[PDB]
């Protein structure tokens, strides 16, 4: 009862500041979703950006 | 020969494989030993219309040489002739260029007096 409440609110402080640290690890792996998503989206820019550059560097020469 | 000098600069040519390992100096006469089947007037054409100078590699001289690319086709089979035609004037890369030009059905003497001009 007492002992209950004591040991089981340890094991709740204990597991409850782990989890919020593999809460913290979740948040690790969103914020390297978003870096490959800012990667992902940066490049296609970068790419759109030469390719239709280019583009327009062909269509003047011609 | 004693009007030359050497050659010291580089050119690039788009091919990696030219540009890292076996460059392509302004003066060099390398030959592209081709087989029989193998693609060698697609990589003519992409060394066609590929080649630049890089003088911002060197020490920053001028941009007052422009380039130009004499393109003398001798012996072709037609069906090539088409393929340069299309990969000259397709992206604009024709306009820094002469292309002679001549096919197998056309007489044996110019495929003689086709390099000489050109060159």
């Amino acid at each position: 009862s007492k002992l209950e409440a004591i040991l089981s609110q340890e094991v709740e402080a204990e597991i409850q500041a782990l989890l919020q640290e593999a809460e913290a690890k979740a948040e690790a792996v969103k914020r390297e979703a978003e870096e490959k998503a800012k990667a992902l989206l940066q490049a296609r820019e970068r790419a759109l950006e030469a390719q239709y550059r280019a583009a327009l560097r062909r269509a003047e020469s011609a | 020969p004693v009007a030359r000098r050497k050659p010291e600069q580089f050119i690039q040519t788009g091919i990696s494989t030219i540009d890292v390992m076996n460059t392509l100096v302004r003066g060099q006469k390398l030959p592209i030993f081709s087989g029989s089947g193998l693609p060698a007037n697609e990589i003519a054409a992409q060394i066609a219309r590929q080649a630049t100078v890089r003088p911002d590699l060197s020490g920053e001289g001028e941009k007052e040489e422009p380039f130009a690319v004499v393109f003398a086709a001798m012996g072709i089979t037609q069906r090539e002739l088409s393929y340069f035609i299309q990969e000259f004037e397709r992206t604009g890369a024709l306009s820094r260029s002469v292309l002679f030009l001549n096919k197998a059905d056309d007489p044996t003497i110019e495929r003689i007096l086709t390099p000489r001009m050109a060159l």
